[PDB]
């Protein structure tokens, strides 16, 4: 599997918190996070941070990767997940979840009205 | 779910309810023992309050010192402890009782685990052993409307000034 | 240690309960330095309790702005509250800057607190029969001011 | 085996590994009858507050251990003046109102407590770890073996810990009564 | 054997750039580690400064409230009121020009101080009067400096404030509390 | 790195080779290194005998 | 410069290094990140009393610089200008001399 997410102490990132950060984040982008992704982060520490290495840190410096890391409830749990997973196939299959504008707003009727026409390349249709 | 606790199950037009919408008990599972005695003591207090508050209306115990009238739930308790007065008779009472638990299940309640729980193993009326988790329910659920019934008593009896049955 | 002076001639090493019995040069050298301070604190002390009876009282004002002169005040326990509060503050804080300052030592003798008040180093045996009487004087000087303090507990003051 | 701060300081700092002990092998929980690794609530499975957690409990039972001889001692003996006398405040607790604010009393105690606290804060932080937790170097009467190290460490938790919840009760029933030292009605 | 403790805080270790400098390797007391976020220079180019300023301020309030006047009418003032009055009067306007000036000079001096084009230290002006020969001589003569700044620094401190709660010319004996 | 004879706490000011207070070199702002010094000292002395 | 003795140790080397400094702050660990404003983000093993000022560098070279920008040039100049036409007026009001 992949080195740095493995025996990555608990002071770091919690276990729960590691595993909605694995989910929250494509498969792809485990091996190398991109930058300024939250993985970034805990790869950039954890291959620090550990059993075989500086098992110590200033309070200063762990002060700051403790307001770097994820705080466990900003990201997304596997319902919310779905529903983004969802919608966009809804949106990108050319159907629309049916809403209807409010008092500044919309509420969603619950509805799937199939939008592209007949031409779905053709606007009036 | 919280073990084999009864709780759930049972439990209305489901089945099972599960509620634990904080998951006090996924958090604390070795807490489940403790969580069930709580539970259930405190039904069973809470059941035995309320009907505490309607019987001393009509009959008042032989102490003689509490066979006096203006003793409602408002002013009982900070009536009755003296200067040692019946308060304390009941709470000598309660620490006797009490004792009892400790011996069954150690002076660490180590013992207490998740079907011994509330289990003072006082046992007349029940029967065979799927009654037993019939009657476990029928504990509980009445045991947690009293909980609610007496807090709405006190709560508002005191509040609006009532101090008796209709609490209102 | 049974050659770290105090056992002078009347009785030798006097440790009936034995709390130094066991060998730990560190609590003695707390214990001896407690010992030779107190000595040291009772001597002034006792000295303190028989003079301003005696004679000696100091001429002027103790609180010129409150009016006290020295000869008001009494002499022993009950003073306490006569001597201003702010005046046993002073006195609180002076004996601070010559306990743990002028006098502050470390990983040098027992009580050889360095400056004291001319810095002065003797020897010979001269040095181990005098270091022995401010001992004696010291343990001497500790009984008597407890009991001048607590008889004047149970006498009032004076004769 | 009590390393003094000026080695002990090289192995401080925001630990990031697990002793496996109950909190971080952290004196405390040693009771009469054997072991009474007490938290229900799981706050020393954050280990790496543990030794933030052991400077707090120590803290509070070192105010408490003072604030508890605090209301006995005043309702004995006071401050010779009129400003404590026991007809100007006569119950201790209400000093907080009278000695306060303008008054000066309490003012400067709040200043001076400040200044050490802002001076003292460094080794709370920094220079703190499972080790030297509440460690400020005032080790005279300590004994030398570590078992009775041990000892003392556990008897000033235990008084810290019961005059915290001492003094507790000392403000509630002292407030509730308005009485002398035995607080009870 | 471990970190270097400083003497005046002893369960904190002294801060690195307390090493080789006047006061400092002797107490090393900064526990809240100010001279660990600015630069030890400048630091002790304030202080120093901070030192003569209430020596003189000191000083010049002893001698106010014990009487010492200049000849002139106009200066018939309480210490309290002196600030006020004398800036109303003009003179203060004038003071600050001519430390003004003498400052745009310490400036300068801070300035090429700090950037190495000069050797000074950080209080040094060039002033060699009753400065001993001896290093250590100039070593302690440095220390007795601090410690006289300081302690006005304090003393000045101390008066001001007394002397504004008890209107009461400096010795503050007699007040009322 | 000399220091001036005047403000000794100043660096020597350069470009001010003997002219007439080369023994007390006093520049403490540094015009001579900003400007044509022989342009300075005509100003100084048309203003001294001015 | 200002990290004459750090001890300054790589990534690759973060359990490796103990040798501590002359001070006995732990060796640090250096991060080449790429932004230009923070170069080097320098992370701690342990507890330690490191030098880190807080204040800027700046020097007389490139603040007299910034003074010589055309901004600050015809700004200074200006307000010169302004200040001394407000003193003229304050001086010699009503021009009554003309
Ligand atoms: C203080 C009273 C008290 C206590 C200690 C418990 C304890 C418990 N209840 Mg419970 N319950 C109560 C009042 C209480 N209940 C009341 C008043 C109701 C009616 C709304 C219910 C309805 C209820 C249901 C429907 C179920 C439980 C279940 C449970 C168990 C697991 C959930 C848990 O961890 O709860 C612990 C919760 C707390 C300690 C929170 C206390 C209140 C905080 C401080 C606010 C546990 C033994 C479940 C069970 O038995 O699983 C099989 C279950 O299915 N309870
Ligand atoms: C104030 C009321 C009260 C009363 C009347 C009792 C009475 C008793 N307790 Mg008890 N107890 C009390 C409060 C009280 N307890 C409290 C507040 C606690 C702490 C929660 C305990 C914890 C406790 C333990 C742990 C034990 C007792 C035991 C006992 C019995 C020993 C008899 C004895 O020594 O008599 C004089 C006795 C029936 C013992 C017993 O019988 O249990 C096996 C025992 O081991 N008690
Ligand atoms: C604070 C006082 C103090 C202290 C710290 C010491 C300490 C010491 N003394 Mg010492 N001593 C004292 C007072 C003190 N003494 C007095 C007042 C006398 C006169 C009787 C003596 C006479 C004396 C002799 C003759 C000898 C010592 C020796 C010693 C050393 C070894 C013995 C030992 O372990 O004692 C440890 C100290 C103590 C255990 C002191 C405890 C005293 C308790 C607190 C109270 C005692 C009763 C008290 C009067 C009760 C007050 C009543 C009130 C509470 C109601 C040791 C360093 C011996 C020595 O030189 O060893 C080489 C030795 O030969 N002492
Ligand atoms: C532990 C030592 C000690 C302590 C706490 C005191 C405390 C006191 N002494 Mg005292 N005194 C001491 C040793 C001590 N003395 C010694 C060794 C001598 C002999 C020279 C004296 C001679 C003495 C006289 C003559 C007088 C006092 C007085 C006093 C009281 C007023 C404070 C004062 O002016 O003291 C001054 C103390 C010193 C300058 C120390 C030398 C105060 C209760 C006054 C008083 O009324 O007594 C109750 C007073 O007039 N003291
Ligand atoms: C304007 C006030 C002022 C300033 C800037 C300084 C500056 C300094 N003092 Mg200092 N000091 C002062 C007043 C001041 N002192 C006074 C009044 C006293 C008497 C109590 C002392 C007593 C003192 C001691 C005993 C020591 C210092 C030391 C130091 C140096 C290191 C301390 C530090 O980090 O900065 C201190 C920063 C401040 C005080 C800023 C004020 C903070 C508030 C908001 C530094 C040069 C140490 C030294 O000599 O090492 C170089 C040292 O050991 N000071
Ligand atoms: C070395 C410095 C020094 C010294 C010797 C004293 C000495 C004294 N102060 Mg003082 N004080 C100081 C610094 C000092 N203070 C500082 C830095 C402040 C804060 C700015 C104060 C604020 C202060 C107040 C508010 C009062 C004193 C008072 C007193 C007197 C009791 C005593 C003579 C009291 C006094 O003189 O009574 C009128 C008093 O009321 N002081
Ligand atoms: C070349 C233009 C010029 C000249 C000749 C003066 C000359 C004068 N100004 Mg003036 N001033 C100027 C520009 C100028 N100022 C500008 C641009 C501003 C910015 C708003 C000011 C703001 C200003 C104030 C606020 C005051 C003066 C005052 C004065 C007089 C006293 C000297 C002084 O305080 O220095 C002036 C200081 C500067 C020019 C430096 C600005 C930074 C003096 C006649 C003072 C006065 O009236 O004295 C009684 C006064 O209170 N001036
Ligand atoms: C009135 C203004 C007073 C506020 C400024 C007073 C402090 C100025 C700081 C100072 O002069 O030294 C701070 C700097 C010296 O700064 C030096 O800079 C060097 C750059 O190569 C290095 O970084 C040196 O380490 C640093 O000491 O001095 C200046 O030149 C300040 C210019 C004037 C600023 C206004
Ligand atoms: C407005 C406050 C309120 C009250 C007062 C109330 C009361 C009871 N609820 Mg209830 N409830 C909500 C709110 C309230 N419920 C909400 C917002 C939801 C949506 C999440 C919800 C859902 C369920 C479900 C799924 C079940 C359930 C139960 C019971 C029950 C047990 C009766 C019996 O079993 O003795 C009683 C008395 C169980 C059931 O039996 O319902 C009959 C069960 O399965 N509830
Ligand atoms: C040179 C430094 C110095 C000064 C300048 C100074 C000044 C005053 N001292 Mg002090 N003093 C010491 C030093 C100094 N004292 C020292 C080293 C000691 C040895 C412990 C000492 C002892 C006492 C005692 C025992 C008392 C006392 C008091 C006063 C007082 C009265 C105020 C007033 O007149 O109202 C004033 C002005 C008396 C008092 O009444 O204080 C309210 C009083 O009780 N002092
Ligand atoms: C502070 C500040 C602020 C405010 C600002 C303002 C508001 C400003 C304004 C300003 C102004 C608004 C100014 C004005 C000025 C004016 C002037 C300066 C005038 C001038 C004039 C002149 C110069 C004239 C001249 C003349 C004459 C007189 C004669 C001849 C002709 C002529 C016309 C030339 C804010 C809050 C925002 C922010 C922070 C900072």
């Amino acid at each position: 599997k992949i080195a740095y997410l493995q025996d990555i102490p608990r002071t770091i990132v919690e276990k729960d918190a590691l595993e909605l950060i694995l989910k929250n984040t494509p498969k792809e982008q485990w091996e190398n996070p991109p930058e300024d992704s939250y993985l970034y982060t805990v790869k950039a520490f954890a291959e620090m941070y550990g059993p075989g290495k500086a098992t110590k840190m200033g309070w200063w410096d762990y002060y700051r990767l403790k307001m770097d890391m994820p705080d466990t409830t900003r990201l997304s749990s596997e319902r919310e997940l779905q529903e983004i997973e969802e919608y966009e196939k809804l949106m990108m299959s050319g159907k629309v979840p049916f809403a209807v504008p409010g008092p500044s707003g919309y509420f969603f009727t619950g509805f799937v009205t199939q939008w592209k026409g007949k031409e779905p390349f053709a606007g009036d249709q | 779910f919280a073990g084999g606790l009864t709780g759930s199950d049972y439990g209305g037009f489901g089945g099972k309810y599960e509620w634990d919408p904080v998951g006090f008990s996924t958090r604390w599972p070795e807490h489940l023992a403790w969580y069930r005695e709580a539970e259930l003591k405190h039904g069973r207090i809470a059941m035995l309050a309320f009907a505490g508050l309607l019987a001393p209306d009509l009959f008042r115990l032989p102490w003689a010192e509490f066979q006096d009238s203006s003793l409602d739930f408002a002013n009982a308790h900070d009536k009755f402890v003296a200067g040692f007065g019946p308060m304390w008779w009941g709470f000598i009472a309660c620490g006797g009782i009490e004792y009892q638990r400790f011996r069954k299940l150690g002076l660490g309640m180590e013992g207490l685990t998740l079907e011994n729980a509330g289990n003072l193993g006082w046992f007349d009326l029940p029967k065979n052993s799927e009654e037993r988790l019939f009657y476990e329910t029928a504990e509980l659920k009445n045991g947690r409307l009293a909980m609610l019934a007496v807090s709405g008593i006190f709560t508002a009896g005191i509040f609006w000034d009532q101090h008796h049955f209709p609490f209102i | 240690f049974e050659n770290e002076l105090g056992v002078q001639a009347p009785t030798g090493f006097w440790d009936p309960l034995g709390f130094a019995k066991d060998g730990s040069m560190k609590a003695f050298k707390r214990r001896r330095a407690s010992e030779i301070k107190h000595g040291r604190i009772a001597m002034l002390a006792t000295m303190g309790y028989i003079t301003p009876e005696l004679t000696g009282k100091f001429p002027g004002l103790l609180s010129p702005s409150m009016g006290l002169k020295y000869e008001d005040i009494p002499n022993g326990l009950g003073a306490i509250s006569k001597v201003p509060a702010v005046g046993w503050a002073q006195i609180l804080a002076y004996t601070f800057y010559c306990e743990q300052s002028q006098d502050q030592s470390e990983g040098s003798a027992g009580e050889a607190g360095d400056f004291g008040k001319v810095l002065t180093s003797k020897d010979e045996e001269g040095l181990k029969r005098k270091l022995n009487s401010e001992l004696a004087n010291g343990r001497l000087a500790m009984m008597a001011i407890i009991g001048m303090f607590f008889q004047d507990g149970l006498t009032g003051s004076a004769w | 085996a009590r390393r003094e701060l000026a080695v002990a300081y090289e192995d401080a700092g925001i630990d990031l590994m697990d002793n496996g002990k109950f909190a971080q092998g952290l004196v405390g929980a040693e009771a009469a009858f054997g072991r009474y690794e007490f938290d229900p609530i799981g706050f020393s499975k954050y280990t790496e507050l543990v030794p933030w957690f052991r400077e707090a409990e120590l803290k509070h039972g070192r105010i408490a251990m003072l604030a508890w001889l605090g209301l006995v001692v005043p309702d004995f003996v006071r401050i010779p003046g009129e400003a404590y006398s026991f007809e100007a405040v006569p119950r201790v607790i209400d000093a907080h109102d009278a000695l306060n604010a303008d008054a000066g009393p309490n003012f400067q105690i709040i200043l001076f407590i400040s200044i050490v606290e802002l001076c003292c804060a460094k080794k709370v932080f920094e220079w703190n770890s499972v080790e030297t937790a509440g460690d400020y170097n005032l080790t005279r009467l300590f004994p030398e073996d570590d078992e009775a190290q041990k000892q003392m460490r556990i008897a000033e938790l235990k008084n810290g810990r019961l005059a915290m919840i001492a003094f507790g009760g000392a403000v509630t029933q002292a407030v509730i009564t308005g009485k002398p030292f035995p607080w009870t009605f | 054997g471990g970190y270097k403790m400083s003497k005046a805080v002893p369960f904190l270790p002294m801060s690195p750039a307390l090493e080789g400098y006047v006061g400092a390797e002797e107490e090393g007391f900064d526990p809240m580690g100010f001279s660990l976020a600015l630069d030890i220079r400048w630091l002790r180019e304030a202080e120093l400064k901070h030192g003569r300023i209430c020596m003189l301020a000191t000083v010049g309030w002893i001698a106010t409230d014990l009487g010492m006047r200049l000849p002139g009418p106009a200066y018939q003032v309480s210490t309290l009121e002196a600030h006020d009055a004398m800036v109303k009067f003009g003179p203060m306007a004038q003071i600050l020009i001519w430390l003004g000036i003498i400052e745009v000079f310490s400036f300068l001096a801070i300035t090429n101080m700090m950037e190495g084009t000069t050797d000074r230290q950080p209080g040094d002006y060039g002033l060699r009067r009753l400065y001993p020969k001896d290093e250590e001589g100039q070593y302690e003569m440095q220390l007795k400096e601090l410690r006289n700044g300081r302690l006005a620094m304090l003393a000045f401190s101390g008066i001001v404030t007394t002397a504004v709660l008890t209107g009461r010319t400096w010795p503050f004996x007699x007040x009322x509390x | 790195k000399e220091t001036s004879a005047s403000v000794p706490f100043l660096p020597k000011p350069k470009n001010l080779a003997g002219w007439v207070g080369g023994e007390t070199e006093f520049d403490p702002i540094g015009f001579s290194n900003w400007f044509d010094m022989k342009w300075l000292r005509e100003a100084e002395l048309k203003h001294g005998r001015v | 410069a200002e990290t004459e003795e750090g001890l300054i140790i790589k990534p690759e080397e973060a359990g490796k290094i103990t040798s501590r400094d002359k001070n006995n702050n732990p060796p640090r660990i250096v991060v080449k990140t790429n932004d230009w404003d923070i170069p080097e983000y320098q992370l701690s093993t342990g507890a330690s009393n490191q030098v880190s000022y807080i204040t800027p560098v700046v020097e007389s070279e490139d603040i007299k610089a910034w003074l010589s920008l055309n901004v600050n040039f015809f700004s200074i100049i200006i307000l010169f200008t302004v200040g001394g036409l407000i003193e003229i007026q304050r001086f010699f009001p009503d021009t009554l001399y003309w």
